[PDB]
RNA sequence: AACCCAGAGCUAGCUGGUUCUCCCCGAAAUGCGUUGAGGCGCAGCAGUUGACUGGACAUCUAGGGGUAAAGCACUGUUUCG
RNA sequence: GGCCAGUGAGACGAUGGGGGAUAAGCUUCAUCGUCGAGAGGGAAACAGCCCGGAUCACCAGCUAAGGCCCCUAAAUGACCGCUCAGUGAUAAAGGAGGUAGGGGUGCAGAGACAGCCAGGAGGUUUGCCUAGAAGCAGCCACCCUUGAAAGAGUGCGUAAUAGCUCACUGAUCGAGCGCUCUUGCGCCGAAGAUGAACGGGGCUAAGCGGUCUGCCGAAGCUGUGGGAUGUAAAAAAACAU
RNA sequence: UCGGAGAGAGGCUCGGUGAAAUAGACAUGUCUGUGAAGAUGCGGACUACCUGCACCUGGACAGAAAGACCCUAUGAAGCU
RNA sequence: UUCACAUCGACGGGAAGGUUUGGCACCUCGAUGUCGGCUCUUCGCCACCUGGGGCUGUAGUAUGUUCCAAGGGUUGGGCUGUUCGCCCAUUAAAGCGGUACGUGAGCUGGGUUCAGAACGUCGUGAGACAGUUCGGUCCAUAUCCGGUGUGGGCGUUAGAG
RNA sequence: CGCUGGGUAGCCAAGUGCGGAGCGGAUAACUGCUGAAAGCAUCUAAGUAGUAAGCCCACCCCAAGAUGAGUGCUCUCCUA
């Protein structure tokens, strides 16, 4: 999809409180950042048919790289990194590689802010847990319990139909959080405080970019 | 408007017109207006 | 034991009567609610090609070898294709109802 | 809700193909004139 | 209205089953009667054999009816003046 | 006549009727056809509808019903007309300046049709109804005068006034105009439950009607060559099966 | 209401031992039609690489008991 | 109020639909398990609310009737074995129906269709009542299709991240 | 867990945050503009404009087994 702006990649550490000057209590989360955030390639219509940037994080030792990966980005002089993701534009004449991409530039305060990353995986639950199914009846001679029940019709349509909300594995996938509001920002610990929850548990890595919104920032269609 | 399957003109100054494919009738009163189907 | 064919020009396709606001083309997914209605014009805009893919489809056989002699037909939204190297020539056309 | 359906053998009846033309359903073969009288097939000679 | 053995391979107008080949001909689901109605008997229709016949198809003519249609002269019904 | 079988649940369709609701793929009789016991071809698939009754072989040919844009065999054939609704698959009353015609009828160079301008009175205000209305709540009645044209006045509006406005005539403007039936093809009426569902793809002829000439098309017919049955009693040849 | 967490025995994996009902052959999709009127098996269109594991049962008019309801038999039996 | 058609519309007429009670008795008797409820769906529109309009005997607010529209939504309780239906308090409204009157190899068994017993009634009687009453065993390790998830193999024209 | 009183992480809701946007596109019903056949009139059988919780895109996730199997960067293919 296309992005309202650019935006970085984080590390969760954990969660706590904000206590405001009057006194307002404001949930907040902690969001660290490693350092590597250096752009390592740039994308055109004219070579891809769109418009888009990578962003590299996670510095680790060179041995761990597989060697295609290397070429990679030992092509702009960067240094090694483990992730790597893009970020569409519809502009990208004021990027090059080797280039440094800090948040303080981009998330000054009180900046909307999607977050997204890696839920955290619940394994093959149920459909009470996962669709939020009600329950049988625990008494009156009842067998059925945590079961679904009836998955169909009868003979018309004689099948069970597609898609049907069923048990099956559970989180662990990747979600977006929306309108999330910036309460401070740090320079000095290298660190950025965002209101609300975040998906996944510390270590967790996440991409923040701009608030994107319908009307507003990308292009209609 | 009122509609019905059998329209006719209701006065002397109501107008029976086709417009996309359905007979319609165009008075002066508002009520005598009609439209087939 | 038959030939390629290479369509150009696809956008500029002719259609009679009011067909263009009125053929539906269509498809389905599997679920109860997955029909996807869809007229010529609109079709004409997001994917020009598959107005010519549908028709010839549903003239060459069904089977083994019809989705075989499918990919013999190439389809092209501009005035120019690729296929330069292999020398192609224009097609007759016996029919005199086509040209508008 | 009155009128029946015609499903059963009716439906052959009603259906199946006519022509309803007097200049379709008045043709025929064409008409060639007859060959000549042609040789046999066959023909033994002495062996 | 116990169990075993025997009469007893009881009976079952009811189900199910009934094994190689080729050739020729070829049905009926109708009527009467039945403590009968998803059974049987007779007729009708098959096959096979024998005897006696000359018709069948087509065409024309003759003969008696009381249907369609038609009608209100009878029997009933009915509108107006 | 002898010997000796099975059958005695019928089915749909056509016609003639009955019962039913002039409903039933309903039920019961009569006269026929087919299936039953019947393959093949057409009908998208589909015992009862249409053509036609399979002795067998052939990598031969002509045809029937029915068809000839592609899937899918045969003329993207010809000529005279109709439809623009994807009608072409599916049901009526009723509706209509739809469309292409047809047959009556009326009007017009001493001006028709529409458009714009001018007039659109008075009296026996009849009587009746009403507190009141000259025409306009309304009943009966609808005669007469002046004039080119005007009515016991069409519609609007007023309790009633008043007013607006119509028929009608005068001029302007120059070739057509109106009323009433009717045929063919179509439009609306025409809404259902898993998903185009109407063979499909698609077609403005590749649809509907008329006309001419070719072709495709069955296990039918013809041609060629075998087997068997009956005539029939040996063979053979022949006819029929 | 409105579920949630936890323990134990199974479930799941590995090794060993090792059944059963069932079963015309099965290379076993959906839709809408068709049909003994309710089709994976016929028609048309759509969808669909091959083959496993763990889970859920709508259908296969699933399995199980020659229907125990109703009717038939010039059947059987008990009772009045 | 006068005005047939704002809203009703007698008398009669012409239709569609296949959810009611029925007619026929075509599939199933070497079995197609029932009423209601729980759980879980999914479609239809002849529209209860929500969106957008027309007419009104629409001043306004609020209606009334009707068109487009099925995207979403359509409560919790008292009585009843129930469906239906009445009632309490609310709600934007508390819609009608199809899917074997959806769904029992998914559940419940209160009702109906076994054996016990009793009242009333009928019958001389044994017994009987689509009359009532108390009580009364619902099996099942998923082969295939189908469905929710997760792998492997091979392919994608050298092999890969 | 003998019975009880408390309880970190974890899991969980009753707890804590976020979400549902668009003067974007095309339409239905309706209102229209311009204006013939029919010197008038007519929303239209040329053209064109407003406008629905509906339709399409946009928003979120999956996704080239999309056999139509794509695109781009990088890497490897030794010895005799
Ligand atoms: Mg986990
Ligand atoms: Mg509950
Ligand atoms: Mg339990
Ligand atoms: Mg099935
Ligand atoms: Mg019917
Ligand atoms: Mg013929
Ligand atoms: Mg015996
Ligand atoms: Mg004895
Ligand atoms: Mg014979
Ligand atoms: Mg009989
Ligand atoms: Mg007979
Ligand atoms: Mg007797
Ligand atoms: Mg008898
Ligand atoms: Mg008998
Ligand atoms: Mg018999
Ligand atoms: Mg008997
Ligand atoms: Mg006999
Ligand atoms: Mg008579
Ligand atoms: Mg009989
Ligand atoms: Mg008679
Ligand atoms: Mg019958
Ligand atoms: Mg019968
Ligand atoms: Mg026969
Ligand atoms: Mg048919
Ligand atoms: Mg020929
Ligand atoms: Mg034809
Ligand atoms: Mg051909
Ligand atoms: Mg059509
Ligand atoms: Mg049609
Ligand atoms: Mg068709
Ligand atoms: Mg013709
Ligand atoms: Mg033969
Ligand atoms: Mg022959
Ligand atoms: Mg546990
Ligand atoms: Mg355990
Ligand atoms: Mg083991
Ligand atoms: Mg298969
Ligand atoms: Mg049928
Ligand atoms: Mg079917
Ligand atoms: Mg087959
Ligand atoms: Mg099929
Ligand atoms: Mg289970
Ligand atoms: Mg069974
Ligand atoms: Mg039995
Ligand atoms: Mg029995
Ligand atoms: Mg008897
Ligand atoms: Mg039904
Ligand atoms: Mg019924
Ligand atoms: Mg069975
Ligand atoms: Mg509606
Ligand atoms: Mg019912
Ligand atoms: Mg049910
Ligand atoms: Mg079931
Ligand atoms: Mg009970
Ligand atoms: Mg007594
Ligand atoms: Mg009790
Ligand atoms: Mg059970
Ligand atoms: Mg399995
Ligand atoms: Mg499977
Ligand atoms: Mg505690
Ligand atoms: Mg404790
Ligand atoms: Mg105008
Ligand atoms: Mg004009
Ligand atoms: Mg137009
Ligand atoms: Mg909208
Ligand atoms: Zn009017």
């Amino acid at each position: 999809s296309v992005d309202a702006g650019i935006g970085v990649m984080g590390t969760k550490l954990g969660m706590m409180s904000f206590f405001e000057e009057d006194g307002t209590v404001v949930p907040v989360t902690v969001i660290g950042f490693k350092e590597g955030n250096i752009v390592t390639q740039v994308k055109t219509e004219s070579t891809d048919g769109y418009n888009a940037v990578q962003v590299g994080y996670e510095r680790l030792r060179d041995r761990k790289l597989t060697m295609p990966e290397r070429g990679h980005l030992n092509k702009a002089g960067v240094i090694p990194m483990r992730h790597l993701q893009e970020f569409r534009l519809v502009s990208v004449d004021d990027f090059t590689p080797s280039q440094k991409l800090l948040f303080e530039e981009l998330f000054k305060e009180g900046d909307m802010v999607d977050i997204s990353g890696t839920t955290i995986g619940k394994g093959f639950q149920g459909g009470i847990k996962r669709h939020n199914f009600k329950r049988g009846l625990m008494t009156h001679g009842s067998k059925s319990h945590r079961a679904l029940g009836s998955i169909g019709a009868g003979t018309t349509p004689g099948h069970v139909y597609k898609g049907k909300k069923m048990p099956g594995r559970m989180g662990g996938t990747k979600t977006k959080i929306r309108k999330l509001k910036i309460m401070k920002i740090d320079t000095d610990l290298r660190v950025v405080m965002i209101k609300g929850a975040v998906p996944g548990k510390p270590g967790n890595l996440l991409r923040l970019a701009p608030a994107k919104i319908v009307g507003k920032n990308i292009p209609k269609n | 408007m009122k509609i019905r399957a059998s329209v006719r003109p209701i006065c002397e100054k109501c107008r029976l017109i086709r417009r996309r494919g359905r007979i319609i009738v165009i008075c002066s009163n508002p009520k005598h207006k009609q439209r087939q189907g | 034991m038959g030939a390629f064919v290479i369509v150009v020009n696809a956008d500029k396709v002719a259609v009679s009567g009011k067909k263009r606001t009125q053929k539906l083309y269509r498809r389905h997914s599997g679920r109860p609610g997955g029909l996807k209605e869809e007229t010529f014009d609109q079709l004409q805009k997001r994917i020009p090609e598959r107005i010519i893919e549908h028709a010839v489809r549903g003239m060459l056989p069904k089977g083994r070898l019809g989705r075989y002699l499918f990919n013999h037909l190439k389809v092209y939204k501009g005035a120019e294709h690729p296929h330069q190297a292999q020398q192609p020539i224009d097609l007759p056309l016996r029919d005199k109802r086509i040209r508008v | 809700s009155s009128r029946p359906q015609k499903k059963g053998t009716a439906h052959h009846m009603k259906t199946r193909p006519k022509k309803t033309a007097r200049w379709d359903i008045k043709r025929g073969p064409a008409v060639y004139p007859p060959l000549p009288p042609l040789p046999a097939e066959w023909t033994i000679v002495s062996s």
